[PDB]
């Protein structure tokens, strides 16, 4: 049983990068979020959902 | 009855079917019982590995 | 203590709050609130 | 005698009220009916079901001269043997009470509790009492004598006891249920599941987990509330066994709402398979829905529907008409907009829901004591 | 005035400085001995609801001895 591990540490390297992409500003577009974490958008929108939460 | 090895075998087991339908702290007390037992065993040839 | 004024004068708990909110919108709730997927 | 019991309360209740189910709740209670010996409690079942059978004077003459049977051997036991207290005549008693409480109507048993309940000096033979008076109140619903006994129990009985109030925590919550308590007292004592063992003083455990999880959503938002219900094991492995419940909750938790209306159509439907399901089929629903859109609109100042038409479920003007009963409902603080389609919501930044609650409650209390003060100096 | 109760008669408890300085799984080899131990006290203070319902009621000491070392 690993992949349930991967997981756990897939989900804490979002965070931890999407942590650093807070101070620059207070408010901003996505699409630049996107092309800053280089990843996708909707994702973005579901994590960072998940993180007010 | 009177079994001594056998017994390490069959709590290793059901530590597995444990954590097999998530179970943390049943599983952990299954694992102490098997350490205990397995304290006392003259021989762990293959076995250890198994319960390491 | 009577004031020399009277001119003339159990099947829930209590659900009055729950039926003045609502009180006849399809409690099935399943036939349109389960089905707008055939509709949309 | 009464372990058989609940599971004839629900063929009763499933039978009763809806009368497009009476196609196999009539074939499996008639089978009861015909066994067990219930011979008072089924003129209703029998009144509101079908017509008549004739089995009725045969089991009648047997429950009879069994009874007279037992009439016979306490009589000729406090007759001849002279022991008192809790002896041979009152395990007869008992006997002859729990033979009420299987065959007969509750009048006799409770005049047999009563008179064998001042033959009892010790503290388990009252606690067994009561066990009887809230196992029978359960049965035929009756929301006046558990006023008393339970206050008896714990009370006066319940302080010598040590871990025989576990089944009496899971009794006062099935109360609870039935009653409207179903909101912080049902899920708090709920949350110990530490019995699986299925007996007298406990019923069925799989159904005991599915109360128990159905009620532990409404409760607590998210105060760690995935510690409790997720993080634990007990719980979670027979939800694991249970393959709908355990999708319910993820689609909850990890914000699966297009599964979850489908997840909450097919619990509310199985709602009405229950006993105790009346304050809930009415509730249940709609404190879910407006539970999912507090969660599903936080987070989002300038919401649009245009994501709610296909992340949320699907159509425009059903979710419209839905947050507009709700806003006009009164809670889910929020507005919504129709032209430049923006649910745009307007949180207090708690220093307004401060100052919201304070000034509530000063004006109540100064209407309490304007309405003191004019009471007194005459 | 009224002093507090027990201000006085010894001062003996362990809190910030000074420490014991180890953790818990240091010692490598006692699989019975520790497991002993923890059970007795460490298990008591939390677990408590465990003893209560099987009617245990968890021992009140313990001796240890043997060999210096």
């Amino acid at each position: 049983i690993i992949s349930t591990h991967l997981a756990k540490l897939y989900d804490n390297l979002l965070e931890q990068n999407l942590i650093r992409v807070i101070e620059p500003f207070s408010r901003v577009q996505i699409e630049h979020i996107s092309s800053l974490i280089k990843l996708s958008k909707a994702d973005v929108e579901r994590k960072l959902s998940q993180m007010i939460l | 009855m009177d079994d001594k090895a056998l017994l390490v075998e069959v709590q290793l087991l059901e530590s597995k079917t444990y954590h097999a339908l998530s179970n943390l702290p049943k599983a952990r007390a299954a694992l102490t019982s098997a350490r205990t037992t397995a304290n006392a065993i003259y021989c762990p040839p293959k076995l250890q590995a198994t319960l390491d | 203590m009577s004031e020399k004024k009277q001119p003339v004068d159990e099947d829930n708990w209590d659900d009055d709050n729950v039926e003045d909110d609502f009180s006849n919108q399809l409690r099935a709730e399943l036939e349109k609130h389960g089905y707008k997927m055939e509709t949309s | 005698p009464k372990n058989p019991d609940l599971r004839i309360a629900q063929l009763r209740f499933l039978l009763s009220l809806p009368e497009h189910r009476g196609d196999a709740a009539v074939r499996d209670e008639l089978m009861a009916a015909v066994r067990d010996n219930n011979m008072a409690p089924y003129y209703e079942a029998l009144c509101k079901s079908l017509d008549w059978q004739i089995d009725v004077d045969l089991l009648n003459k047997m429950k009879k001269a069994n009874e007279d049977e037992l009439k016979r051997l306490d009589e000729e036991l406090e007759d001849a043997e002279k022991n008192l207290g809790e002896s041979e005549i009152r395990d007869a008693m008992m006997a002859k009470a729990e033979y009420l409480c299987r065959i007969g109507d509750k009048e006799g048993a409770l005049t047999a509790f009563r008179k064998t309940y001042d033959k009892t000096v010790a503290l388990g033979h009252r606690l067994d009492i009561v066990f009887y008076l809230l196992r029978i109140g359960l049965f035929y619903m009756d929301n006046d004598l558990i006023t008393r006994n339970t206050e008896k129990a714990k009370s006066l009985i319940e302080e010598g006891g040590d871990w025989d109030r576990r089944n009496r925590l899971k009794v006062y919550q099935g109360l609870y249920c039935v009653a409207i308590r179903d909101f912080k007292q049902a899920a708090e004592l709920f949350l110990d599941t530490v019995s699986t063992f299925t007996s007298y003083e406990l019923m069925d455990y799989k159904t005991f987990v599915t109360y128990t999880v159905y009620v532990s959503m409404i409760a607590l938002e998210r105060p760690d509330l995935r510690e409790k219900v997720i993080k634990g094991a007990e719980i979670l492995e027979v939800l694991h066994s249970l393959p709908a419940v355990r999708q319910y909750l993820f689609s909850l938790y990890e914000c699966r709402y297009s599964v979850f209306f489908q997840s909450l159509a097919v619990v509310e439907q199985e709602m009405k398979k229950d006993w105790l399901f009346a304050p809930h089929y009415r509730y249940y629903v709609r404190e879910m829905r407006i539970h999912a859109y507090s969660q599903l609109l936080e987070s989002y100042r300038s919401l649009t529907l245009g994501y709610m038409a296909e992340a949320f479920g699907v159509g425009v003007e059903f979710i419209d008409q839905e947050l507009s009963r709700f806003i006009a409902a009164g809670r889910l603080h929020c507005k919504i907009d129709k032209v430049n389609e923006i649910v745009e919501t307007n949180r207090p930044d708690s220093k307004n829901w401060q100052y919201q609650e304070t000034i509530k409650k000063g004006d109540l209390l100064l209407n309490r004591v304007q309405k003191l003060s004019r009471v007194i100096n005459m | 005035d009224v002093l507090p109760p027990e201000a006085d008669s010894s001062i003996m408890m362990l809190t910030s400085d000074q420490k014991p300085d180890v953790m818990y799984a240091d010692i490598g080899g006692m699989d019975i001995q520790k497991q002993e131990v923890r059970e007795a006290v460490e298990l008591p203070l939390t677990h408590f609801e465990l003893y209560k319902q099987i009617g245990i009621d968890p021992p009140r000491g313990v001796l240890m001895y043997g060999p210096p070392g």
